[PDB]
């Protein structure tokens, strides 16, 4: 067991291991990482699915059964933060570039939408638009969806970024 | 597909390379290198992990006596006053400890004319999770045999025991395995090929 | 009064070796008890799906971190059992698991509090075999590897988001479908 | 005569006596309602306090 | 309510941190995104309606107005107004602030800042007072000395905020232990039996709370069913067991004490000292069940030593039943408050003023400052 | 004086109210719904302790003996079973709290004796 | 960022001693014996090498805007 | 959520806020009368009964009678 | 002084403490303890005053009246004293105790905020936090008073 004599060393060894595992901004990163991994998916599928029924125009002179539309948002995909030049050429957007060019460091969000339509008494044939794009979500630096994740000191300095920067903020 | 086979074969080939120095702390050197294999001897026996809510050792016996008794303990399903089943934990009596040691020293599995007595110690409510229950995860145990290798085996059943709320002695006589038990071993052996 | 209950059961004899260790495999380690043979090999139809990199990460671990053994015949036809993994004991008493080129630290921890016992199932009863004294936990060495970064996802293993490979025209994809 | 208990339910423009809320949930008899509140009937001190609410919802 | 009216149970305290949760960047963004996404489906509804009432086919790729999420998120993160721009004057302001890049300690402390939604200019002192419940969770010294004094707080060095996990694994484990489902039990049985609450949902009653608590703690200490964030509080006088798995619970790590002895023995320190060669780390310390994350609501029932080497020997026994031990009592300070040398030799307002000025002191604020 | 409590109707299980038997001049308990009624055994309709003297000891529970954050004394042996270890604490109930009186519970299972000195 | 040329308090040149001090510390010298070896007697001069942090080594990790 | 209604649209002549409720707490009866078409309805009330309960009894009697 | 407070606590726990006029029993107990601890702090400070040499620079700055008071000398040298919030000793923020480090129903000096160390000797962590709680009141009053008095 740890004697009183050694306890002052042991105490700071335990603390140092805590701060090596968890940075100082771990609560931020974790929160955001869990939002992207869970809360966005959950929010989409928990939304009420669209039910549209056309306004009866009565042009046949009778009470018609107007067609109704069904859409269900399904799986969510999120790519890394990307910058497209004005011509659409794709490039990974470096945080530092964003910081200099006044960009917003965000990732595009895509969602599978299965469309379905029920015309009066006739059959419905669900068609689907895979990975349609919904807006961009801003990414918090140094999270798992960031580009600076698990990157070594050589890499960070190569990206003109600071290895000591805690991350945990949005651009 | 073969992009995977080629990589797998590489891991065996890399495993054939002799080791001579530690991957860090350079003054250290390898004392023993052991291949890891499924325990071809033990895989036929369905090993189960029993987790007690509290120390099951009998209060008056400490140290080696407690370990030897518990290592030979037997657990059996019992039926209560209303007929609902529970679990009885039995420990070997002192003669059984002596007999087991005698037969082991005589290299016999059991003496064919002897009966081994175990006394009930406690009643426990039991919760059984096995491979057949949804979301069951496999725990393993590793046996290190010096100069032979490290052989691992699977804990097919996980039993969690909690203190429940008849002073009975379980008298055990050994018998040969029947065809159904042998078939169960062969079926387990089959998990190693085809 | 001592109540006599008589039962007939075969005795299970166990060779517990020198040390018995409890092992809970982390998500980044797995074990295949069948011998690795490319013939009749597992129909690992993961790449058939053309999975994204959360899945190719899973596939990488599936190939690289599985402890496997195989039967190989020498020129005499003798069947030799070979393992792609091996545990090394060091002069300082530490241990590490070497799997081909992968290396993992192995930490020995005594099981305090948990009264975990090894029993063998026999019919409707259980025969005691041993008390687990130490458990082994494994961690990858070579933290400089990107796989170390990615292994965090294996720990995280309800639908979850998927990650696209940054591909596409998207401002133009917006604009073009918009036409 | 005093100490009536009222619940402010969401979307309900007025306070409702809790005993009415329990009857609305389907627990019609006063014994059954009190069983969900006064776990130990051996407690006259606590029961004397619910009487005003049982009275209001009579 | 009856208990409180009879006075058998004390009233609840709004400033006790066991009764508080922190909305971090995750639940904050989920709160926006929920609104925007619901708006996005409002627009797909009105757009498709315009097309389908005419009998034509509405193309959803045109119906999705991409901009609603993109500019929605962006807007509130840019201005700090946490709500739809159409109704900006009704939503919270300053939730998102420009990171303070004047000095590294200001950057670090700004990333570790807590805010109380209490309206400023409020005469009430209680919400601004340093409640005892903040010990080790929130820095007792780092708070602005202006009008925001005590409302704006900062995390202690080892304060962790739970990210949250689903309770289903726990519920399954409870159902397999001897817990009566609330729907099955006879009301008469609730009298002499503890009431178990999971995330505030009363889910059952249990006859033997002592074995249950010992089991639940053993699980958490092995990281299997119960993740280490979960906090089990045993209200003995109340006969209630409350298990929380939700997000936002502020908690901190503590050493475990089973008898008058730490669970942290020299073997752990030795392995920890070598963590460069072998990757032994904090995770192994937690997994070996030597350390534990205690939450404020759980801390009301733990008996905590400050230092083992003096408060576990005795002359005339003071406690003799400690359950946890502080790692190091200086971990109660925050980022700016822990750079102060000898803060325990200073008057506390001086410590507070140094915490405030430590964010205004010049230095190299980041290594890539030339970029 | 005692402390009067609720009485329930055997037919509908609703609460019974006191009624004087206008004829037999005795006390009856009667259901406001069904015509059920029964003869009262107490003759006391209500009581109200103004002093609020309450035997605070009765609300103490034996489970408190295992609280780790509660002080312990070997100096006050259990009056019932003689066990030395006892936990002691004050009556934190608004009317009892003013008195600062101590209450002791035996730290021995299945004894559970609670007393005051 | 870079070792100061002169001790702020007295003026002794200490800009030529950071590399030497690093070399002495590369040997097993205790920083107090290192400081004595470098001839820093007054505490004002010793404060310069004990408290100096060489950030220019970090700033050099970045590729230059040649 | 909000304040409870005290004036109602006569379910017959549909004139808005034309109906008011007189509550005879003594005879345990509520009386509602359209100040436009003079239609009236009366229902037994209790001490819990509010104007909204009388109006409802009127609507329930109308909805039951118009079948 | 600590022994005297302990004796008062024993008398209170045994109900040997008679409630003084106007006050309740719990209030008379708090008054008794505050009296004992105030006597302790004042006496230790006074003993500190007479021990200071004529060249002591605290005394030179206190007897001149330029800056400081004898209470500051007392707190720096002898003992800091009782830490109060809203005029009362530190409240039971947790259930019936001031910090998880103390045992339930502990009305002793260090359990309720009495800082027994001096600023030279340093403050124990529990009474460090209690000193922070006491000093927070000054900051809050400073922030809220300005808006009431300016109006
Ligand atoms: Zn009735
Ligand atoms: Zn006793
Ligand atoms: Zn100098």
């Amino acid at each position: 067991e740890i004697t009183p004599d050694l306890w002052q060393e042991a105490c700071w060894i335990v603390i140092s291991s805590y701060f090596d595992e968890k940075g100082l901004v771990r609560q931020q990163l974790d929160s955001f990482d869990e939002f992207i991994q869970m809360s966005v998916q959950r929010i989409v599928e928990d939304a009420p699915p669209i039910d549209l029924q056309a306004e009866a125009q009565h042009a046949s002179g009778e009470v018609e059964e107007p067609p109704r539309y069904l859409l269900k948002f399904e799986q969510i995909y999120l790519s890394k933060p990307t910058h497209w030049e004005r011509d659409g050429a794709p490039s990974p957007m470096m945080p530092n570039e964003a910081r200099l060019r006044n960009l917003t460091y965000s990732a595009p969000l895509y969602v599978d939408i299965t469309k379905t339509v029920i015309k009066e008494g006739e059959e419905q044939l669900q068609t689907q638009h895979q990975k349609t794009f919904i807006g961009k979500i801003p990414i918090m630096l140094r999270s798992t969806y960031c580009l600076l994740n698990g990157l070594t000191d050589r890499d960070l300095c190569e990206l003109n970024e600071c290895p000591l920067d805690p991350g945990g903020y949005f651009i | 597909r073969d992009s995977q086979i080629t990589a797998i074969e590489k891991t065996f080939e890399d495993a054939q390379k002799s080791i001579s120095q530690h991957y860090s702390k350079p003054r250290v050197t390898p004392v023993e290198v052991m291949p890891v294999f499924p325990d071809f001897k033990m895989w036929i026996n369905p090993c189960a992990q029993v987790i007690f809510d509290s120390d099951p050792a009998p209060k008056d016996t400490s140290g080696a006596a407690a370990l030897e008794m518990m290592s030979q303990a037997m657990i059996r399903g019992m039926m209560d006053e209303e007929g609902n089943q529970f679990v009885a934990y039995f420990l070997p009596v002192e003669e059984t400890l002596k007999k087991r040691k005698r037969d082991q020293e005589e290299e016999m599995d059991y003496a064919p004319d002897d009966v081994y007595d175990y006394k009930i110690a406690r009643e426990y409510n039991w919760n059984v999770k096995n491979k057949a229950s949804k979301g069951y995860e496999e725990n393993y145990f590793f046996i290190f045999r010096e100069g032979d290798g490290v052989y691992y085996n699977e804990l097919e059943t996980r039993v969690r025991l909690s203190k429940r709320r008849t002073n009975a002695l379980l008298v055990v006589k050994h018998r040969d395995m029947n065809e159904k038990e042998l078939e169960a071993q062969e079926a387990r052996k089959a998990q190693l090929e085809n | 009064p001592e109540t006599r209950i008589e039962v007939e059961i075969p005795k299970v004899n166990t060779d517990l070796g020198n040390d018995l260790y409890f092992v809970k495999l982390p998500n980044f380690l797995s074990v295949e008890p069948r011998p690795f043979d490319p013939q009749y090999y597992e129909d690992e139809f993961e790449d058939e799906e053309m999975l994204d990199e959360e899945g190719r990460t899973r596939l990488k671990l599936k190939v690289e971190n599985t402890i496997r053994w195989r039967i190989r015949r020498d020129e005499e036809g003798n069947e030799i059992k070979e393992s792609n993994a091996r545990i090394v004991k060091w002069s300082d008493g530490s241990m590490s698991l070497h799997l081909g080129n992968e290396v993992f630290d192995v930490y020995k921890a005594p099981l305090q509090g948990d009264h975990n016992h090894l029993f063998i199932r026999q019919g409707t009863g259980l025969q005691g075999q041993a008390v687990f004294k130490t458990k082994l936990t494994f961690r990858p060495h070579s933290t400089d590897s990107a796989t170390h970064r990615k292994m965090t996802l294996s720990l995280a293993d309800t639908q979850k988001i998927r990650i696209l490979p940054m591909a596409g025209r998207d401002p133009e994809c917006q604009r073009t479908e918009m036409i | 005569i005093g100490q009536r208990i009222v619940a402010t339910l969401p979307y309900i423009k007025q306070e409702v006596p809790i005993i009415i809320v329990f009857r609305a949930l389907g627990f019609v008899s006063d014994r059954d309602i009190l069983e969900h509140i006064i776990y130990d009937f051996e407690d006259p001190e606590m029961m004397e306090m619910v009487k005003p609410s049982l009275d209001e919802a009579f | 309510l009856l208990l409180a009216a009879l006075g058998r149970r004390e009233l609840d305290d709004r400033d006790h941190y066991g009764n508080k949760r922190l909305d971090l960047a995750g639940p904050l963004l989920a709160f926006l995104f929920r609104g925007m996404f619901k708006n996005l489906l409002k627009e797909v509804r009105i757009y498709a309606q315009k097309f389908i009432d005419r009998g034509k086919d509405f193309n959803l790729e045109l119906a999705i107005k991409t901009r609603i999420i993109s500019d929605g998120l962006k807007y509130s993160l840019a201005t700090g107004n946490w709500g739809d721009q159409k109704k900006a004057h009704q939503a919270r302001a300053g939730v998102s602030q420009v990171l303070n890049r004047l000095t590294f300690a200001s950057t670090l402390s700004h990333l570790r800042r807590l805010n109380s939604p209490i309206g400023r200019d409020g005469k009430l002192a209680k919400p601004r007072q340093l409640h005892n419940t903040l010990w080790g969770m929130v820095c007792p010294a780092e708070t602005p000395e202006g009008h925001a004094v005590g409302l704006v707080k900062n995390l202690a060095l080892m304060a962790y905020i739970s990210v949250g996990s689903q309770p289903s694994p726990i519920l399954e484990f409870l159902e397999e232990w001897s817990m009566e489902n609330l729907e099955e039990i006879s009301p008469a049985a609730i009298a002499d039996a503890t009431k178990i609450f999971v995330n505030g949902c009363w889910v059952g009653i249990h006859k033997d709370p002592e074995q249950l608590m010992n089991t639940l703690r053993k699980l958490r200490r092995q990281m299997d069913i119960i993740v280490s964030e979960v906090s089990m509080i045993r209200d003995i006088r109340e006969r209630e067991i409350r298990i929380y798995t939700d997000a936002g619970r502020i908690c901190r790590p503590l050493l475990i004490v089973e008898k008058q002895k730490l669970l942290l023995k020299k073997r752990h320190i030795d392995q920890l000292k070598e963590r460069e060669y072998n990757n032994y780390s904090w995770q192994d310390l937690v997994a070996s069940g030597v350390v534990e994350y205690i939450d404020t609501l759980e801390e009301e029932t733990v008996m905590l030593a400050m230092t083992p080497d003096d408060l576990q020997e005795k002359e005339v026994a003071y406690c003799s039943t400690y359950t946890h031990c502080e790692i190091h009592p200086s971990m109660i300070l925050g980022v700016c408050a822990s750079i102060i040398p000898f803060p325990d030799h200073n008057q506390s307002p001086r410590n507070t003023y140094q915490s405030a000025m430590g964010k205004q002191a010049m230095g190299v604020y980041i290594t890539n400052f030339h970029v | 004086p005692g402390f009067v409590g609720i009485r329930f109707c055997q037919e509908c299980n609703n609460m019974l109210y006191p009624k004087e038997d206008k004829e037999n001049r005795i006390l009856l308990y009667a259901c406001r719904n069904c015509d059920y009624q029964q003869e009262a055994d107490n003759s006391c309709i209500y009581v109200n302790k103004i002093t609020h003297e309450v035997d605070e000891l009765t609300q103490i529970i034996a489970d408190v003996s295992q609280d780790p954050t509660l002080p312990r004394t070997e100096d006050h042996p259990c009056q019932k079973c003689g066990h030395k270890e006892a936990v002691f604490f004050q009556s934190h109930s608004a009317r009892a709290e003013d008195a600062m009186r101590l209450y002791y519970v035996c730290t021995a299972p299945h004894c559970g004796h609670r007393w005051t000195e | 960022m870079i070792i100061p040329v002169r001790c702020f308090t007295c003026g002794k040149i200490v800009g030529n001693k950071w590399e030497a001090y690093l070399g002495l510390l590369q040997a097993e010298y205790t920083e107090g014996d290192a400081l004595d070896a470098l001839g820093l007697k007054r505490y004002c001069c010793r404060r310069m090498l004990l408290a100096h942090v060489d950030l220019i080594e970090k700033l050099l990790n970045y590729a230059p805007l040649e | 959520t909000g304040t409870l209604e005290t004036q109602f649209t006569c379910p017959f002549c549909n004139h808005e806020k034309s109906c008011d409720v007189k509550m005879d707490r003594a005879r345990n009866t509520g009386v509602i009368s359209c100040t436009v078409c003079l239609e009236e309805f009366q229902t037994p009330i209790t001490y819990l009964s509010e104007p909204v309960d009388v109006y409802s009894d009127w609507i329930d009697a109308c909805e039951a009678a118009n079948q | 002084a600590k022994q005297d407070v302990i004796e008062v606590i024993e008398k209170a726990h045994n109900n040997e403490l008679e409630p003084t006029p106007g006050n309740t029993l719990r209030q008379t107990f708090e008054n008794q303890v505050n009296r004992i601890l105030n006597d302790a702090r004042d006496k230790t400070g006074s003993s500190a005053q007479k021990s200071l040499s004529e060249y002591n620079n605290f005394k030179s700055m206190v007897v001149s009246g330029a800056k400081g008071s004898k209470i500051n000398i007392s707190q720096v040298i002898a003992v800091v004293g009782q830490q109060n919030v809203e005029g009362k000793r530190i409240p039971f923020g947790f259930k019936h105790r001031t910090l998880p480090h103390f045992i339930k129903d502990d009305y002793g000096p260090e359990s309720r905020g009495f800082v027994e160390n001096s600023y030279l000797a340093g403050l124990t962590p529990t009474e460090f936090f209690f000193h922070a709680m006491g000093g927070r009141e000054g900051l809050i009053d400073t922030a809220v008073k300005t808006a009431e008095t300016g109006y």
